[PDB]
């Protein structure tokens, strides 16, 4: 065994090894390994992406105008965000400026995706780590009604409703076909909700599974379908016609009325179901405000998103702020430049790829994707792995760093950056949330805090949907209908050689696409995605990424049952297809 | 009465077919799971992970051997000894073969499981391969699209439960009910195609009147699916209705048939 | 002034005359006049239909295959029922038998209409006679939640929900723009509900206004649109294809799944919102079990409906029973024959029509529709009716009689016929309902009873939707897909001269269409509609119809505010376009 | 912040246009009434009856003279000195003229108010006459169909409220947005028309594949409306999708253009 120090942690691989493969209730394929000491405390953590497809290779030689459609299929969960980054990148390279309505509609597409993905994760992916579903069968329906009514104005709270939900669950398990609930962790000592809170949460799980399908009707209006809507280089294909012949063939007043109806319903569900449930999880699980901190009190990163001034990606335009913090110094939010070769770099010394020199990092305009499956001296063999060897190559995920630092990205990262830059709405929301819990601001830097920030952001994005809708309607009232710029659509109008960067904040964090065009074709296309950051393997200095750091020093009640590991990994909402592409 | 056992596995994929399923409007996915089938294994939704998830997989395929339906999303890579997609430390293809051996029938959801989809587009770095080139001794129903339509997925499931049989298929294994006709044979812009009324550049006067998208690269004339009739997301829209030509996403090899903006 | 005796009543036109024109919260145009005595009790009542269009005249010379589309436009409220009666009448004339699936689909169309029309009437038309909307502003939201939860398992019952409804109402009225609530009868002493019941009722009014739009999606699947779906002579046009190429062009499994989803939601709303509200109106308004009896303890009529054996209109087939009671003799339910010239006859001695002899009644195969506006001495002029002259002609509605007897039709009439024929489900339902209210059976024969029977029928129809859907799916599983018979579609296959009758039970009561065909064209088309029966004027013997009888003997608290007149008239759900056609 | 006053009156009609309005999916009719307009008079929905309803009518048209919108459903009959349709003891046409005189603009809902509809079909026993032949000094927006599509009615209302203007119209007074193109120019069965693939008798093999309904009498080629694009009842269907040809119900005189089953 070996021991070394990094980032205030002691990384020690002596002692008992535990393996979790597959990780479930995520997107895609992940393996996790840890070592635990005699006191059942994690002393080593290993994050492994167990899939790869090679989109960066497939994109070579394609027409730049088609790229969005290929890279949208990086992920069907965060569907649309890669298309957005792609049209941004190609427009940056060629020198295309889109009309204001196209920019507004793109911002509506992104805010819709934030609302949808944050809601589904809370209930369908993370929820069963916190809610003991079988314990809901022991609840009193009247006491469940009283609890729900004390927390929210949401209409659906009668004792008869909670009795009906409880009886549906009782019938489901009566024949011994427990389905998704079979062989779960029910009764583990870390489940702390009372039976009435478990029944309330289970009812809301079912309400959210139904309601999420409605949110994406906004994507169907502007983008044709969800999953995987359509886009164009130059704007959007959804031409507008309000008051002329043939409005039946375009985005007209009846289509915009459908969008408005969905926005109001989405805000209502998030504010009156998701927000009170997140606060209730906090009230009953306060010790988790001190577990899973990881890199969140050290190094955090946001690129920023939602440009309000069309074609302006600067600080005065982005509604979601960008910036970086390192060394735990939240008094110094630093600006990010995605062209600077000394800022974003990716390492592969601990990943399954070839570089000419694996002891240095490469900026994405110098990126290389040359796959090399080489797990080395594993326990087991190369096609039958019992333990990865984390001293050598152990993942399909590359290792991104910012100025050589390992960073956390996502809702908690963005919330810290906006708070410390002085964004008034963020400061007010965070202060009120932490005051309700009687917890210090430092309590947000934790597994519990990641969940709270995600719920905050769903509320923020639902508000921004209305703001963007009203901006669109103001333009239409003023006779400004344009949705596409086509003066640089044809390849003969492009520079013979050019390069560009497209960036945004996906639901899970900072996203960038780097593209080089030569002679009308894609010459290079490199992606660095939020789960690539968070799920990163180690670098040549031995520095650990966000998942490995958040798992360090965690106590386990029952080593064979990985509930504490699942709670902390699920709090980042892992997307493994995104991470590897 | 007991519900039919279903095992849902995932190879190389983007997860769009799973997301499509949960969008179903009638029946709701909630009601499919609670009342119509027994969804006995699925990495996206299940409580158990790791060794507990492996025990569920083993228990279900043993107890219900010969009696479960296998749903497959994504595909196996043949490159690097299969280690481009790893499940419980071994190649995914070993899990696919074990699950297929006990199944009564297999549903290949999406273009990935049916044909290959984006990871199989040139130069196919991982040697991604569709399910019917690996599993050659079981009935396979192909339900293509990237992803297939939500209410098509749930209608196929309700047909099979209600009628207690597989849907009748074309020569490629696709259900006749939803894949028997072309997009262009049920497209509401066909009047414009017939009259030579075409969009020539984005957001031109033709685009603002809903003219045909053939000259913008629409692949509807060669694509079999239900998008122009059943439509998407509770009947709200489809690609052409919102102004973009069909990409051809339900057809084998659609990524490598030239630019999406070059004519059919 | 004069006085005479008829049907146990003393009809006396001495005393103060009151006029109500227009009657609101009905379909179409009606005027009512009454006389009251020195104790403010009604001693004379006059029902007047104030519109006419002449569909029976317009139908002459049309192709029989087209007739359904014209007569559907008799009414957009009971939309579809006239099309059903028309295809039945033309099929009976020509000798056409339809396939089983067509009959099942037609029964689904009719049951959908019963659910929709009964729900909308309860809330949007009659509800404001019973609920004091402005008094809801004084309610305690917590006490409202407690009341709702004591009556039903319906989920939408939180204190915050009732507060949100109350605040919406407060903001609506605060600027003085009271809309549909302006100059109402709020505060009248006959409003008996406490404030919390008025707020619960108003919340449900709004929920029903939203929900009713969903029910008619069943008509859109099978019939193309609502209002005014499509039909054919020979079956239905909605061809079925489940498992063959081109199912995208027909009724397929996805379309049938939509229908099932609507059926479940419809039953849930009726059983858990409408049924408990109807029973609560009964609990707080028991004196109305003794007001508005009219002809309901004397003479009642049903033709029967919902043939379960395709093409068989006999007693063993009809799921809704037919029969007649006269002279208060409920121990002898009599059979009805719509061809017998001594049974159904219409009189015009008190209506605006010409017959060669106005002292005799004409069966519909001998019917005449020759309009003649002749009001005599009203106070005023021919274009200024100050007081109708009920000694002479006073309405656009003809006077139907059965064997010379004045009859009541509709939900209460049907319930009494089925109960006294010994239908076991009806006997058990009615007995349990009256027991729960601690009222005798005779209490159903009243204004309150009409409302209770309508709610019971909505529940019955919602159950029958599922029964019919399951019968359709059984045929499809057995490979029986046929929806149309076309052997006699072409006019060269028809008899040179033939005649037929189409009959059913519309939501408001017994409906018949009588058609004669000659040389390929309609020679005669006569309709007798449920509101024609109930709103009838007098006959040569001076006998009064159902509305006039139900108003007789009624006490008014405040003569200038006609709340008691409105309660009794609305309890019949008047449809004046239907009555006059 | 006050809402725009609206008076809705009813002549000879079947009430289908009112029923269509309450089917609206987006915005809900509930939200139109509570938040977008002030529906100050409407015999179908209002609490007051008789003398109390007459007082509301008088008060609104006097207080808001020149500033209210008049919605009209149905039409006036000229026969029998107008007494085929009687309102407070007098001809309906007198109430129509009084309401029109104070209105800033008029919405003619449906084929009845726009053209005549079924009561004006041969031999027109009551001499039923469309609104624009009686009221000749006011803006009239025709919204035809029997009835018009629910979400078309609510989209026209929201356009007027949001944009503070009347919709632009064709030479007949119909909104260009929804009535500028023919049913047959946006019909999903047009591929079959172009190929000569027709239903020949009900429930034949062609009908079960969704072939074109031209030989069964479809009047889509001469009818302007939004049914084949916007569709009916929250996008669920339209007449042709469910297997029956268009009747032509948005066009002037459609009842008297021959049998619905003649080409
Ligand atoms: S838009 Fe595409 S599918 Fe539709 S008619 Fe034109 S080419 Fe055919
Ligand atoms: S069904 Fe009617 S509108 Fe459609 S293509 Fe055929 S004739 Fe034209
Ligand atoms: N959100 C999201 Fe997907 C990831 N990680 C992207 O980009
Ligand atoms: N119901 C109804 Fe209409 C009436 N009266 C008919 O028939
Ligand atoms: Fe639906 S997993 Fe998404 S990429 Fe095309 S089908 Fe595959
Ligand atoms: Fe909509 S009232 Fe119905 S008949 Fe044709 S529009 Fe008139
Ligand atoms: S791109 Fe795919 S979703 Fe339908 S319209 Fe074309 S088959
Ligand atoms: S009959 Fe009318 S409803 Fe539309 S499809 Fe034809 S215009
Ligand atoms: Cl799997
Ligand atoms: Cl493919
Ligand atoms: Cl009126
Ligand atoms: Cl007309
Ligand atoms: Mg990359
Ligand atoms: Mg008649
Ligand atoms: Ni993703
Ligand atoms: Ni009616």
């Amino acid at each position: 065994s070996t021991q070394y120090e990094t980032q205030g942690y002691t990384i020690n691989n002596a002692g008992r090894r535990l393996v979790v493969d597959p990780i479930t209730r995520i997107e895609g394929h992940m393996r996790c390994e840890v070592n635990i000491n005699d006191q059942n405390v994690i002393t080593n953590a290993v994050s492994c992406g167990t899939m790869f497809r090679g989109l960066e290779i497939i994109l070579q030689g394609r027409d730049p105008r088609d790229a969005w459609a290929f890279v949208e299929r990086i992920c069907g969960v965060c569907t649309g965000v890669h298309a957005l980054a792609s049209v941004y990148a190609i427009e940056d390279a060629i020198g295309i400026k889109v009309p204001d309505n196209a920019n507004i509609i793109r911002n509506i597409m992104l805010a819709t995706l934030w609302c949808h993905n944050h809601l589904v994760h809370f209930y369908q992916l993370a929820g069963m780590d916190w809610i003991d579903v079988l314990d809901a069968l022991k609840a009193d329906p009247r006491k469940t009604s009283e609890l729900a009514q004390s927390l929210s104005s949401w209409p659906k709270s009668s004792p008869g409703y909670f009795f009906d939900v409880q009886n549906r669950l009782k019938k489901f398990v009566e024949g011994g076909q427990l389905g998704i609930f079979r062989n779960g962790y029910w009764g583990h000592p870390q489940y702390k909700l009372p039976p009435e809170a478990n029944l309330m949460g289970f009812a809301h799980y079912l309400e959210a599974l139904d309601f999420q399908r409605e949110i994406v009707k906004i994507h169907a209006v502007f983008g044709g379908k969800n999953p995987h809507p359509n886009w164009i280089v130059g704007g959007m294909p959804c031409a507008i016609n309000i008051d002329e012949s043939g409005a039946v063939g375009a985005v007209n007043m009846e289509r915009l009325n459908l969008v408005q109806s969905i926005i109001t319903r989405t805000a209502d569900f998030i504010n009156n179901v998701m927000i009170p449930d997140a606060l209730a999880i906090g009230q009953f699980n306060k010790p988790w405000s001190e577990i899973g901190t990881g890199l969140s009190d050290k190094c955090v990163l946001s690129y920023g998103a939602f440009p309000d001034i069309a074609n302006d990606f600067g600080e005065k335009s982005l509604l979601m702020p960008g910036g970086a913090v390192i060394n735990g110094d939240f008094n110094n939010v630093l600006p990010v430049d995605l062209v600077d070769p000394q800022q974003v770099q990716e390492f592969v010394d601990h990943a399954w790829y070839r570089y000419p020199n694996d002891q240095v990092g490469r900026h994405p305009f110098d990126g290389i994707t040359d796959p090399w499956y080489n797990p080395g001296d594993v326990k087991g063999s190369d096609t039958n792995i019992q333990q990865l060897n984390e001293q050598e190559r152990y993942s399909w995920i590359k290792a991104p760093r910012w100025r050589g630092n390992a960073m956390e990205v996502g809702p908690l990262a963005r919330t810290l950056i906006a708070y410390h830059k002085g964004d008034a709405a963020t400061v007010e929301s965070v202060d009120r949330m932490m005051s309700a819990l009687n917890l210090p601001l430092s309590g947000i830097q934790s597994t519990l805090g990641r969940i709270l920030c995600r719920a905050h952001e769903a509320q923020w994005a639902a508000g921004k949907l209305q703001y963007f809708f009203d901006k669109l309607m103001t333009n239409l009232k003023n006779g400004n209908l344009a949705t596409a710029s086509t003066e640089k659509w044809e390849p003969a109008t492009w520079p013979t050689e050019c390069r560009g960067v497209g960036f945004t904040e996906a639901p899970r964090g900072a996203l960038g696409h780097w593209a080089a065009i030569r002679d009308g074709k894609i010459d290079l296309y490199q992606c660095v995605v939020p789960t690539t950051w968070n799920a990163s393997p180690r670098d040549p200095k031995g520095q650990i990424g966000a998942y490995e750091a958040a798992l360090m020093n965690t106590k386990m009640a029952i080593p064979e049952q990985p509930l504490e590991i699942l709670r902390t990994l699920h709090s980042f909402n892992p997307c493994l297809a995104c991470s590897t592409h | 009465k007991p519900r039919i056992p279903v095992v849902w596995i995932h190879g190389l994929e983007c997860t769009c077919c799973t997301e499509s399923f949960i969008r179903s409007a009638h029946p709701l996915a909630k009601d499919v799971i609670l009342s119509l089938i027994s969804l006995d294994y699925d990495d996206t939704l299940m409580a158990a992970a790791g060794t507990q998830a492996e025990e569920v997989f083993e228990d279900i395929i043993t107890q219900y051997n010969g009696k479960y339906i296998l749903a497959v999303e994504g595909n196996p890579p043949l490159g690097e000894q299969g280690m481009f997609c790893i499940s419980s430390g071994r190649p995914f293809i070993e899990k696919l073969k074990r699950a297929a051996a006990g199944a009564s029938a297999i549903i290949a959801w999406g273009t990935c499981a049916s044909w290959g989809c984006v990871q199989a587009a040139r130069p196919n770095p991982t040697q991604a391969t569709p399910i019917d080139k690996v599993i050659t001794d079981k009935p396979i129903i192909k339900v293509p699209g990237c992803p297939p339509i939500p209410d098509v997925m749930s209608a196929i499931i309700t047909y099979m439960v209600t009628f207690d049989r597989l849907p009748d298929v074309d020569r490629m294994g696709r259900p006749l009910m939803f894949y028997g006709q072309r997009i262009h044979d049920k497209c509401y812009r066909r009047a414009h195609f017939d009259a030579g009324e075409f969009v020539q550049s984005w957001d031109d006067d033709a685009a603002r009147k809903g003219y045909c998208l053939y000259k913008m690269g629409c692949k509807g004339p060669t694509t079999y699916n239900a998008c122009s009739s059943t439509r998407w997301n509770d009947g709200v829209s489809f690609p052409i209705q919102s102004g973009h030509g069909c990409l051809g996403c339900a057809e084998n090899g659609f990524w490598d048939r030239g630019s999406f903006y070059s004519r059919v």
